């Protein structure tokens, strides 16, 4: 049926909830969307009753969201309040370390500084802060008020007691639990730094441009960021310790009502919402503050279906919280493989280097990119297209793949492949122009030379992204399986047009066997007509094809042969990485060069003569260039990506 | 951290198995033991035949309750044999049963191995437990024809081990193992066989009850998930859904109780038996003359024929 | 893909099976008490024998009867041969008894292993048709009462005495579990969606980011066979451990004969059953013989009775040479 059971944790909220239930039987049908609430003791008592499937949806502030996601209530987040302008709305808040400019110490020099903190046990002023700092603490950790009193050299934690723990309150001596308490919240925490009490503030973004209206004031001010440098204020998203929900709406991972949840909630927010009605508002009650929801929220999103609790926490947060409980506290490498053809080629690489690179399979590359972020495994080698989403997902690139014959290989950098439109000589009625309505081959979407490139070339033209119906049919592995773009391709059943191996028309290889038996276009890389043709390629298919029968498609309506490609491309590709979790760069980077000097395109392309090193492009936008994100970046609308739209949730 | 997924030890494995082909052997050790009673009854057959050529020939002086009790034993022993032989199949049956519930068990777990990093029984690489590991479990390449068979190579040898069966139910406890032996942990090998919590034994949900491997042997509660925290401790013994609980006393599982039971009861019809013949062979030899004492087995029933043939005409 | 489970109908006649083989220790101990009487019997009759040979009642001979001399030895010969055949006779149903004891404790540890494998949400892996868990009430040759390892049948149950009363014989009780006379349909069950990873081999199935691709996983001794990328579909399809391929069926035992622990069941129970019925032929020719030359008034001679007249004349066939 359509009711959804709200979990009410008081009598306020019980009342506040049937005055919801009962607006709402007022404006919507018998069919549709109902309220109906069930009271429990605690917000526990809740969490409890959903995944005991009593109740079905609750909301939670963020250390919440955690113990509902934690076995055995398996709870995740489905919808979410948002505050501010519909345009940038405040789904997320930014916890930061803020500090006076040129005090000069990093965060790895916190210990004997003096800190400032919003209150004990408090989400941004300790819980984030010390859960991260946890390992820097001295031995013994336990109790942890011991341990941060002996950490930093003088403290205000309000609400800590001053009897036990006198070093944490030598700033706001008796650490006073209320306004009372000058040094007290955010605006305090802020005014302990301001008066150069502390060294240190643990707050919020907006804590600054709430207490310094003058730019020039907070100029004075800078942020401690986790790579161990400084940024300024106004850069903290760019320079935070985590990024946290403010409040969420959770429900069950399995049979939890998550689109008649977001259906009541979206319907609700249009008739009871901010400003709707002088009848019931979902955001206010005279029986309580804060009552079911938060007061000051605008109203609410639906949460991508993709992402799971740890991602919408992000690994920052889940990290201090592990440290907090845990207090579990101190290689080698896990390849993601795609399918069983890479993974067969793992193994062998798993035993042969005996114990330094481990294996992982995952159907899909966006699969193994959220294997890699959480931490199911650590490392894998992708193209252009997936290091922009990769890179958007907070993963960084540490190898590229070079495939120039150079003198010093690991050290030579390459400004990439091409990515070239192949046909057949005897279809010479082919031109750039004359492809509507034509089958094409695709290596799989949001692949460089597959996607990226003509896709995009073809949407500054067309200015839709109705490609399916530009085409025929075709190839392009990964897209809707009900799609004209999944008719060519030649996957046994459910493989059929599926981004692996298991899908004989995937990666280059792929598209060109597709151009060779059904298509009449493949995209590809500069060098995939010759490495198949004139016997190169032993495949039935293949064995007798000859590269004097294939020409290239050039942007200016014309036709050359495939090596006469420096000059008939359809743009510069950039080579692809070997991407990983910011804090594992060092070690891939040792055992990958290690590795490589001991010892189709399995794990890497074929045609890779060595893994190359990075220097200042440590990041996606510097390893691909202000040029390829920017063409990547007029494609957002035309997105598939159920990952992107996750990963740009939290990081548009 | 959560998705962490251990796996169980080869040395916890290789115990089980050692366990396993013990209680196999335990149909051959039922088999000797009964040879010696028929030995001890044998004795008492080449003793009776000594006194009725004697008899044919003090305080020995009625003949009639001499030859009454004598065609008496005849029967009545066979009776009490019967009864021993009984209890020696059940005991050789409850075992097998025993042995096959491991058996299965850890056959699974070996089998469950792909190629490097993720199986179930860990020799502390990222290579899967190999036959050569598992010796006591196999006898060459992994699979359903190299288990041990109960008249292989060392089930036998194994029943003449002089380890008695309290001994070997002990070497799979919980202290006898220690802690960091019986299962890998600070390790995600993605065996799933060990995991109760969703994406464990069910892909998307916590059991809605404990679970054993064994029978009683493991126990899980019914969410268990990442590092296996193992205790000593029972299938009652799992009360929170993180539980994991190996056995500390063999002797309190389900599946050994039985063999106890029924071995026992053997053992004591078998000492029964071996009572009657002893003081029927010292009562017989007070009346047995001194000629027919000294006299061999061989002559001893030639003789027994002559006499036997004399008086039937 | 379709996530099926194993049918609550196929681990009822693989229960059925594993009680049948723990009542193979109660089948060879009542055949044994068969023989036993047998041999008691002929016994007996050998003393009736012995007493007409004394009371010269033995008949002038319609067969041959004139030759008491020789088929009285051989008599007396062949009962000595008859007791150590008889212990030969009892190791085999010792052996005969463990080998049905383990492919009982293998069979059970595999059902028990899926029983258990059930939770909430309709997620389970033994189904009652198109639904689940299947609970004690279904699966009843399994189980005693609700499912946990004290409701598993033992030995001395009365299902497993009572079981192995029947006149139904080993070859009949394996071909109910084959995939002949189950079927498809009486093998794979459930919802399409009740996430039962134990039969499921490809990825996040029985490894986690991995699939068992060094070991074709077998379940039985051969009874369910796996290879390495098994959807979780449950796909069955008739066959044996070595057939199983990557991405095909699960294969089910057509012949469980073939299979390797009933292979050892068949082969220690049969040398039993020769071995008792050697013993019980040759008994059986040796009192032909004896039942001819006895004599109405020794043949009546019974029990109690049969020993006192028999020492009665012992006691005056001695005092008739010492006088
Ligand atoms: C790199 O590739 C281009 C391909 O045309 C070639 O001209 C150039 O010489 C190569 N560089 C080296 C150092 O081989
Ligand atoms: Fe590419």
């Amino acid at each position: 049926d359509k009711t959804v059971r709200w979990c009410a944790v008081s009598e306020h909220e019980a009342t506040k909830c049937q005055s919801f239930r009962d607006h709402m039987k007022s404006v919507i049908p018998s069919d549709g969307p109902s309220v109906a609430c069930v009271k429990k003791a605690s917000y526990l008592d809740c969490i409890r009753a959903i995944a005991a499937n009593e109740a079905d949806a609750v909301t939670l502030d963020a250390g919440l969201v955690y113990d509902a996601y934690l076995a055995p209530n398996n709870l995740k987040p489905v919808v979410a309040e948002f505050y501010g302008s519909k345009e940038d709305p405040q789904t997320f808040y930014y916890a930061v370390a803020v500090v006076k400019k040129d005090s000069g110490f990093q965060m790895n020099q916190l210990r004997g500084k003096k800190s400032c903190h919003t209150g004990l046990g408090r989400s941004a002023g300790w819980n984030i802060p010390i859960g991260l700092l946890y390992c820097d603490l001295p031995e013994p950790r336990k109790p942890l008020e011991k341990a941060v009193a002996n950490f930093f050299s003088g403290s205000c934690a309000p609400c800590a007691d001053g009897t036990d723990f006198p070093q944490l309150c030598q700033l706001c001596p008796g650490c006073g639990c209320s306004t009372l308490n000058q040094y007290f919240g955010y605006s305090g925490a802020f005014k302990c730094l301001k008066d150069g009490a502390g060294d240190v503030a643990f707050v919020k973004h907006s804590t600054i441009f709430e207490n310094l209206a003058n730019k020039a004031d907070r100029d004075q001010y800078e942020l401690l960021c986790l790579d161990n440098t400084r940024k300024p204020v106004d850069e903290y998203k760019d320079c935070h310790l985590a990024q946290v929900p403010s409040h969420t709406v959770v429900a069950r991972s399995m049979g939890g009502k998550e689109d008649l949840i977001w259906e009541l909630l979206n319907q609700a927010q249009e008739h009871f919402g901010k400003d709707k009605s002088k009848e019931f508002q979902l955001f206010s009650s005279p029986h309580g503050k804060d009552l079911l929801f938060k007061d000051s929220a605008h109203g609410f999103l639906k949460v991508p279906p993709r992402m799971d609790a740890k991602m919408y926490l992000g690994y920052e947060y889940v990290t201090a919280i592990r440290n907090l409980r845990e207090g579990t506290c101190p290689k080698p490498v896990k390849w993601c493989a795609l399918s069983h053809h890479e993974r067969l080629k793992c193994d062998e690489w798993s035993v042969n280097s005996v114990g330094k690179i481990e294996c992982v399979s995952a159907e899909t590359t966006e699969d193994c990119i959220a294997k890699i972020m959480n931490g199911e495994a650590d490392a894998m080698s992708l193209d252009g297209g997936f290091v922009y989403i990769a890179g958007k997902c907070g993963l960084v690139p540490v190898l590229a793949e070079n495939y120039n014959k150079s003198d010093n290989c690991e050290d030579t950098p390459e400004a990439g492949y091409f990515a070239v439109a192949v046909v057949k000589k005897s279809a010479s009625d082919l031109t750039w122009d004359n492809l509507k309505g034509k089958k094409s081959c695709h290596t799989a979407v949001g692949r460089t030379a597959g996607w990226n490139i003509p896709m995009g070339l073809l949407y500054n033209k067309i200015n839709h992204c109705r490609f399916d119906e530009f085409f025929s049919e075709g190839c392009a592995p990964g897209s809707k399986k009900d799609s004209s773009l999944c008719k060519l391709c030649m996957g046994s059943g459910l493989n059929l047009c599926e981004p692996n191996n298991k899908e004989g028309y995937y990666g280059y290889t792929g598209a060109f066997r597709c151009l060779v038996e059904k298509g009449d276009v493949a995209f590809v890389k500069h060098q995939t007509v010759p490495q198949n043709t004139g016997g190169k390629n032993p495949d039935p298919w293949a064995k007798n094809l000859n590269e004097k029968d294939y020409e290239l498609l050039c942007l200016d309506g014309t036709r050359k042969p495939v090596e006469e490609y420096a000059n008939c491309h359809l743009a510069r590709a950039p080579n692809h990485a070997v991407v990983t979790r910011k804090d594992k760069e060092a070690c891939v980077h040792k055992i990958l060069r290690q590795q490589q000097h001991l010892f189709k395109d399995l794990l890497f392309r074929d045609d890779t003569v060595c893994l190359a090193k990075l220097h200042d492009r440590n990041t996606y936008e510097k390893y691909l260039g202000e040029e390829y994100v920017k063409a990547v970046g007029n494609l957002r609308k035309c997105s598939t990506s159920s990952l992107l739209e996750a990963c740009t949730f939290r990081r548009p | 951290y959560e998705n962490e997924r251990n796996a169980l030890n080869a040395t916890a494995a290789n115990k089980v198995c050692g366990l396993s082909t013990y209680l196999k052997g335990i149909a051959h050790r039922v088999n000797s033991e009964s040879a010696v009673v028929t030995e001890k009854l044998s004795d008492l057959k080449m003793r009776s035949i000594q006194l009725q050529l004697s008899v044919m020939r003090q305080d020995c002086k009625d003949i009639r309750t001499l030859l009454k009790t004598v065609l008496r034993n005849e029967f009545t022993f066979q009776q009490e044999l019967e009864e021993m032989r009984n209890a020696s199949a059940l005991a050789a049956a409850a075992a097998g049963i025993a042995a096959g519930r491991l058996e299965e068990w850890i056959f699974v777990f070996a089998q469950a191995a792909g190629g490097s990093s993720q199986f179930c029984i860990s020799v502390g690489t990222n290579i899967p437990a190999e036959y050569n590991n598992l010796q006591e479990c196999f006898d060459g390449t992994i699979g359903p024809e190299t288990l041990y068979k109960i008249e292989d190579s060392r089930v036998k040898e194994s029943a003449q081990k002089s380890l008695q069966l309290h001994e070997v139910l002990s070497s799979i406890s919980f202290s006898s193992l220690g802690a960091e032996s019986i299962v890998e942990k600070g390790e995600n090998r993605g065996c799933n066989l060990m995991r109760t919590a969703d994406g464990g034994l069910l892909k998307d949900v916590c059991l809605n009850r404990n679970f054993t491997w064994g029978g009683g042997v493991l126990n899980f509660g019914y969410c268990v998930a990442g590092n296996l925290k193992i205790k000593g401790g029972e299938y009652g013994d799992v009360g929170s859904h993180d539980a994991v609980r190996w056995t500390e006393d063999p002797s309190k599982v389900s599946i050994f109780k039985d063999v106890i039971r029924l071995f026992a009861r053997f053992q004591e019809v078998k000492n029964a038996v071996v009572k009657k013949i002893k003081t029927t062979v010292d009562e017989l030899t007070k009346c047995i003359g001194q000629k027919e004492a000294e006299l061999t087995n061989d002559q001893l029933y030639e003789e027994f024929e002559v006499i036997q043939k004399y008086l039937w005409f």
